[PDB]
């Protein structure tokens, strides 16, 4: 056995009734000075590392040629003189596992956490000295982490993009889903994860070019999807992961949710791809109402009315569609179908849960189009618009497709060092830089939103290690009146440096004008609520940092008037997944899972604390499933209003509660504001 | 008293060796012996065959001679186990460890293995000697099952025991375990059903079929212990699974109501170590808050 | 060619009673009229009735003579489905709607009745004919198993499902279609069981089964009818009940690979809306010429 | 049970120990006076009928309105001057319920066969009157069948393509990969089979761009394009049929053979998609002497050579790649790979056999390419170039895509009218016309392919039948004298035609004079051999008929060199599956499967002599399983040395027959010169 990992395993060994939490200290020392110490490449000087680097293709020439080695220098100075030491086991073995780089043949180590650092802040800053140095005391510091396709693969040469969340529109064309089809297992080839919408897909049974009951429905096009997935799987490392979303007015519902079925046969069940529904205020009405809902035929709507279905209003234009006869619906009961939603995502965890009107009220670009699904994390919530893919001899007409770069605040680290401004727009510069240097030559669409929006994702983690290191409890109100004021000033500074991109730039993203931004609505609740904390434990944990007032966001409100927005979006708070040990956080802004976590990596049991986790605050780490679901919707409500996009919200469930709770839980979230719902995981 | 928990327990039970992915295993395989990788095989190609005659021929035969709905059909579900999920388990540990060549020549192995034929020749001629209404025959295929249950399948369970208490074959193992798990609760059920028939006998009649039940144990005892150094004597362990199926051979007497006859003896450590949601209707209010 | 598919398809359609919660149709139940009522419980009385027989004989019979260990494994899980969760399903929906001694007289009532007791000893007298070794006496009661299975449980289904298919007693209902759906699979796979043996027949024995096959059909049908216009009368679907009786008579047929026997007929839309020649190596010499 | 089913059910009923041969014309009579009478729409006069048929969205107002109606109605005099009957219940039948055009309802019927035997001859001759009427007598006649898509599609409006077999070649890229599922899916919905080459993909277990060990090989491929054509099924009309093609030297040659196996996987298993393996005759040669073989990785053999293994001649090229240290390949045993294709032959009735050099040897543009693969049922053998698909942005290299025209000589007709030369002229012509008119909008290599190539196939049928109804066994030595002189005119009138219609248009095909045609080489055989019969029966049923000489292959030979050629591909013998029926004709150049066919349509079971079938010529009509596989070898090698494409050689095998037995055959079929195996098909 590894001498770490025994050590590792003394956490559990209870002295004095008590977890041994400090040898876990002692588990990464030991894992250092046994292993990365020994299988760390050494060089003689930084620049022949560098150069040993670049000639055998493990770094990119270009990115580096923008400094003078004596810069080069002074970046990896600025990173080593932090002598950063990864708090616990899990942390260095899980950097040292994913995002080190190692030999050609996966021998060695070449990269430690500084050389990492130093490399994506030199990839940043693009020829700056003092903006690299700045990146790297950003993320030497752990205050700002990019996410895993950027911190992976920043300034690497066989890498994959840095973008790894895609949103597809399918056109109700065999054209267009062969591009659909062709897109998925491009960009799955770079290693992304590629959401699509089967809204404008006409249903099963409807006619193609007057002969009826011809199309396959959406799931055709579904079974499609999960083998264009299957075969796009990267060496079947990490498979191709792919999202559906539907409409729940969507004739094809019920098939749609039937692909997650256990009962599922093999010629209908879909296994790589997640599936997504999206469900407007018009469907949680009717079905509070009891009455009779009904799911239409797309294409009857398109023929009708000339527009796809979920490019129309429901909540103006159901009863239009339900009393034209040539609509084509079928009765559905929406409670009975809200059910079925319960029953699936307890039984697998899916579909992830859209409520429509939640995202659009907020919207910020309905001007471009509603957002009308979500990522395969169910928190990318942005406009988009389908393309027309024609013939072959035929021009397209190309449309915009979803991509954000995604990057996370560490809250306790940011909060420790009293830098929410400039973490922020640090930040912002970063995912800017990566949204500008991501060319997909394969995705039309995609490519042109990036150019266009320029959507960036900036999201947070460690809200509940934060808070459990303070003394303040998850559910309680000054947990939410903390993330309140947190990302009310992350709003603020996100919206300011966007701002301040733009003036410096000269340009905004396309149809800004059209946006709540250029009208200042966006800025109503900003310039009439005050978002300072309303508890005096609360207030002290910003001591020392200048939180915007009234008068702040006024002056905000007219500086984007007066200057414009340089992104469409800026916030999205991703799940965060292995970051999070890197980082010693806890994953996104939901609360733990488990306080001490315990996995298996190959024959090797290693538990993993939760980061900060002692005796003094082990009832602060509340675990999820022991917590009310409502109170934590309750906090992500108030996270969600200052965040553009969506929250991954993951629903953690116990076993002992029904159906009936689970829809208890998705109805109040919807009441409270929940743009998202992502997984139902049951313990 | 019982036959309603049994029920509700074995249900509850209820598994697939799919539900576990074996290619975890896959180097810890690779890297055991040659010996080691010919006994494992041929211990789980005698396990195979004493629940592939447990499900097509004792559970079924049992099931038809036991009175009452209830309890036929927590001997029908136990029959389904053991050659719909037990012995089929042991293919997908097969079909995912060995070359098609191997796993042929493991199988022709137990046809011409005299132990694993004596062994079934004996147990299999009990259940086919049962008669209708007959209770004592009913009794002596009952003492047989809870023997196949409770001490001849431990020959073979001791070896992926063995390795899952060294942190090798965990997956292997996990599926292992869970078959082990489910003879546990067979030999008790079972037990319980011969004690009931044993209960109704004179003292005299008791006397005798208490000597049935020594005489067989002893009898399938001799014949184990030469089976078990044909398997372990390659691996050096015949000693050591000796005494664990001496172990299950007095769980399995208590089983039937029997005081244990080998004395105890110290265990292997390792092979110690080795050891829908409800559907609720909404209501109108669940949708005010 | 098929037993490991269905095999898949018959594990992975595993369910429970439990699952489905079934307090909910008496919200629908008490707005039944008297016939309404009396006809249901009826018509649950006869498929309980006739699918005890399936548990308790005819899926044990015919897995006990059947030879292959992966369709013994098959035919077991059938065995276990009967018993263990349609049995226990049909008893949860009767201790739902009707108290006790309610449950007691309907059961009285349907075990004295002469329609449903002719077809229920027809098909035991089948599967009490099956001698050892004789593959013709085995395929006449797998023809009677698929004409249970796939068959004479329909003119019973149709209720419920016309039910289901309205929104009245939707719990019970969705039961019904779980049963319904593992019959439906197991008539099939009885069904190519049949045909395996059937295929080994001369041109003489072949015509001497389809003649047993269709006269066997003839008598359950004019049974049927009869079994149908006393249940169905009362609350006046006897017709679209007959209609549907002769559609799965044509489903059992196709099962057993025979014509169908009745001309197509369209159904009620409510209920609708319920529902190797020889491997020789090449030895040289072959490629010239 | 309809009138005309039970007098057709009487011809089983034996009268004076016979066979009442007699009531199938009392049947077909019974049928059209019972149900064709009442049914068909009549109008009072022909101008109605096709202002009816043109405005209510039936008929094409383009080709209609080439000619007058006075030419029309001239043409439709001329079809119904000869006063055609169907001699049988099962020619009316089959063509009543395929081809006749119905109302949009499918209630009743408006078109008689004369009526559309008058607009597929106007569609054909596009604006000649004395065409048209030519065209009409030709096919009232049943000299020339036009193909099931030609006959049944031509002038209509709501129609499918003319054409319905594909082969696309697939190049080793994902861009090309997803070009190919989605031209696949194209054609697929127009209603053609879609043959696919695998043999450029790179094998299981290659690496792709430094990542080893990362490619699916062509299973995965072949799950993608199963799905599909699965999915792209013909707006939900007829199961999609597609067909893969792989070499036998391709690495991935055994689990290509194992999609059809009764115990493969269901992630391996291909349902829809047929197979067929091409097999040069280095693979025969070390099979015959036991030598172990070698199946090699394309990509090891590209990076080496720069050019496809398949795109190499491996008699000369196996050697070296075996030699070579930098191409990768296991050893394989050949013998033991030619008996697991006879075991799947047997088991499946797949793969389909393609012997490459047996096509490649007489292949006349092999300057274009050489023949790699062939269509979905085995007959087209035509030169490809792979296309290379590139991003979205770049532009495409087009290549040849293979789609060729069929159309198919009544010999029995053809024979008694002594009207081969002008039957097979007049089919080239038609031929011809449809290949003009086809055009393709989203397989641009099938329509480069289309335009440049001119390729037709021109096949043959009723042999069978006409050798029996002649006295003639099948197996005959008299019989392969007739099919030797019978094609060798075909061949010799076809050549003709080519080269007036290239004198006409003054153009010839691309890449012409690279052909063996223009360099004389082709007509070798032709201008050395004598191919009239060499039998006083076989001469004396060529009476009235100029049988060409040496001379005259002289004076072709010299006519092409000066002229050109039109078309690269002429004549291929497609199977004719249900066409046969209309003509009153024997299937194809096969052997009859049966004697008497039992069918049942609908509850109703129907019986079908072979055309001719009586006392008299019973035993001439030998069924296919009876005979000698051997001499069916002889029969197909004689036709296929006068066809310059292959022939839908299916295998008929008993019960009995072992593995040895069908490898046998295949192995007699490969020493013949037999180009595909089509099907075993086994009694
Ligand atoms: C071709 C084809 C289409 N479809 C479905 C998927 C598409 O969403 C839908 C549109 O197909 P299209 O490609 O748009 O077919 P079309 O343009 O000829 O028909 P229309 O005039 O009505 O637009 O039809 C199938 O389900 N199966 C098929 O084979
Ligand atoms: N020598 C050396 N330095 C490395 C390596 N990887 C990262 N570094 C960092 C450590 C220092 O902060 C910085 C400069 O190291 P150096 O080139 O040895 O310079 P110096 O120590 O002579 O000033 O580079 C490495 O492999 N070797
Ligand atoms: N009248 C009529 N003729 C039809 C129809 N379908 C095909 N025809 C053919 C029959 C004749 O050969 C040709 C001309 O028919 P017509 O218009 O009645 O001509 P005419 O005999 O009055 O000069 O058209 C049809 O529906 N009606
Ligand atoms: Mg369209
Ligand atoms: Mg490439
Ligand atoms: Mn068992
Ligand atoms: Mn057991
Ligand atoms: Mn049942
Ligand atoms: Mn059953």
């Amino acid at each position: 056995v590894p001498k770490w990992i025994q050590l590792n395993n003394e956490i559990m060994i209870q002295k004095d009734g008590k977890f041994q939490f400090d040898k876990d200290k002692e588990a990464v020392h030991s894992y250092f000075v046994d292993y990365i110490n020994q299988n760390t490449v050494f060089f003689h000087n930084l620049k022949e590392k560098l150069d040993y680097l670049v000639e055998n293709q493990y770094y990119e020439e270009e990115f580096l040629s923008l400094y003078s080695f004596e810069d080069i220098k002074e970046v990896f100075k600025t990173a080593y003189a932090k002598k950063f030491r990864f708090p616990s086991f899990m942390s260095a073995f899980k950097f040292y596992n994913d995002y080190a780089l190692k030999t050609n043949d996966k021998k060695k180590i070449l990269e430690r956490y500084e050389d990492r650092i130093s490399i994506v802040a030199l990839f940043f800053a693009n020829g700056d000295t003092e903006k690299a140095k700045e990146y790297v005391n950003l993320m030497i510091n752990q205050e700002y982490q990019p996410s895993t396709p950027t911190f992976l693969n920043a300034g690497r040469k066989r890498r994959g993009e840095l973008v790894s969340c895609f949103l597809l529109e399918v056109n109700d064309s065999l054209n267009d889903i062969s591009r659909a089809i062709d897109i998925s297992m491009q960009l799955s080839k770079l290693g992304g994860g590629v959401s699509l919408n089967l809204s404008k897909l006409r249903a099963k049974g409807e006619a193609i070019k007057d002969v009826e009951n011809a199309t396959k429905g959406v799931v055709g096009v579904m079974k499609l999807l999960d083998n264009a997935f299957r075969y796009a799987d990267q060496m079947g490392q990490r498979q191709g992961s792919g999202a559906a979303y539907l409409n729940i007015f969507h004739r094809d519902i019920n098939d749609f949710l039937d692909t997650k079925k256990i009962s599922a046969d093999e010629d209908v069940r879909v296994k790589t791809l997640s599936i997504g529904v999206v469900i407007p205020d018009k469907f949680v009405e009717l079905a509070r109402e009891d009455k009779a809902a009904y799911v239409f035929y797309p294409h009857t709507i398109y023929k009708e009315y000339g527009q796809h279905m979920d490019e129309m209003d429901m909540n103006e234009m159901y009863d239009k569609f339900v009393d034209n006869p040539r609509v084509k619906k079928e009765k559905i009961n929406p409670r009975k179908l809200l059910e079925k939603l319960a029953m699936l995502r307890s039984e697998s965890g899916y579909p992830y849960i859209m409520f429509q009107d939640n995202v659009n009220k907020v919207h910020a670009n309905n001007h471009i189009s509603k957002v009308k699904f979500s990522n395969l994390c169910s928190e990318v919530l942005q406009a988009s618009q389908v393309s027309s893919y024609t013939d072959y001899d035929e021009e397209d007409e190309i449309g915009l497709d979803i991509s954000c770069n995604l990057g996370s605040l560490n809250i306790l680290n940011v909060m420790e060092h009293k830098s929410i401004e400039k973490t922020v727009k640090l930040a912002t510069d970063s995912l800017t830089h990566v949204s500008e240097t991501t060319d997909i030559r394969n995705a039309p669409a995609v490519r042109r939103a990036n150019k266009a929006m320029k959507s960036i994702g900036l999201g947070a983690m460690n809200l509940h290690g934060y808070l459990a290191q303070n003394g303040i409890a998850y559910e309680s109100p000054e947990a939410r009146d903390f993330a309140n004021t947190f990302f009310m000033m992350v709003n603020f500074y996100s919206i300011q440096r966007s701002a301040e991109i733009a003036k410096e730039k000269g340009e905004t993203f396309d149809q800004y004008e059209g946006s709540t931004y250029a009208t200042g609505e966006y800025f109503d609740k900003y310039v009439s609520t005050d978002f300072s904390p309303k508890y005096e434990k609360i207030a002290n944990l910003f001591e020392g940092m200048h939180i915007p007032t009234t008068e702040d966001w006024k002056k905000l409100k007219a500086f984007v008037a007066e200057h414009g927005m340089y992104h469409s979006y800026r916030l999205c708070i991703a799940p965060t997944g292995s970051i999070s040990y890197v980082q010693s956080s806890t994953a996104s802004v939901m609360p733990i899972m488990e306080r001490i976590e315990e996995r298996t990596y190959g024959n090797s049991k290693t538990y993993y604390p939760m980061p900060g986790l002692a005796s003094n605050n082990w009832f602060f780490y509340k675990e999820a499933y022991d917590m009310d679901m409502f109170k934590v919707v309750d906090m992500i409500a108030t996270i969600q209003q200052h965040i553009d996009q969506g929250i991954s919200f993951t629903l953690f469930l116990k076993d002992t509660m029904t159906t009936r709770d689970l829809n208890r839980i998705d109805l109040y979230a919807h009441h409270r504001g929940i743009k998202t719902i992502y997984y139902a995981r049951t313990k | 008293d019982f036959t309603q928990m049994f029920y509700n327990q074995n249900v509850k039970q209820f598994w697939l060796p799919e539900e576990i992915a074996l290619n975890g295993d896959l180097l810890t395989w690779k890297y055991l012996g040659k010996n080691e990788q010919d006994t494992y095989m041929k211990v789980l190609a005698g396990l195979t065959l004493l629940d592939t005659e447990q499900g097509n021929t004792g559970m079924p035969i049992v099931a038809e001679h036991v009175d009452g709905h209830q309890r036929k059909a927590v001997l029908n579900f136990m029959a389904m186990m053991e050659n719909a999920v037990h012995a089929k388990s042991y293919s997908n540990i097969f079909m995912t460890l060995a070359p098609t060549e191997t796993i042929n020549e493991v199988f022709e192995w137990v046809k011409q293995n005299k132990y694993l034929q004596k062994k079934a020749q004996m147990i299999v001629g009990l259940y086919k000697a049962i008669q209708k209404d007959d209770e004592i025959s009913l009794f002596k295929a009952m003492v047989a099952s809870v023997y196949l249950e409770s001490f001849l399948f431990y020959s073979g369970f001791y070896y992926p025991l063995y390795f899952y208490g060294q942190g090798k074959l965990m997956q292997s193992g996990e599926i292992i375990n869970l078959i082990l798990r489910d003879e546990a609760i067979h030999g008790v059920y079972v037990g319980l059903l011969a004690q009931e028939i044993y209960n109704k006998q004179t003292e005299e009649k008791k006397a005798e079929l208490r000597e049935f039940a020594i005489d067989l144990l002893n009898q399938l005892y001799e014949n184990e212990l030469e089976y078990t150094e044909d398997l372990y004597d390659q691996v050096g362990l015949s000693h050591d699974v000796k005494k664990f199926i001496r172990y299950n051979a007095n769980k399995a007497l208590m089983n039937l109501g029997f005081d244990p006859y080998f004395e105890e003896e110290d265990i292997n450590p390792i092979v110690l170590n080795g050891l829908k949601a409800t559907v609720e209707p909404l209501k109108d209010d669940d949708f005010y808050f």
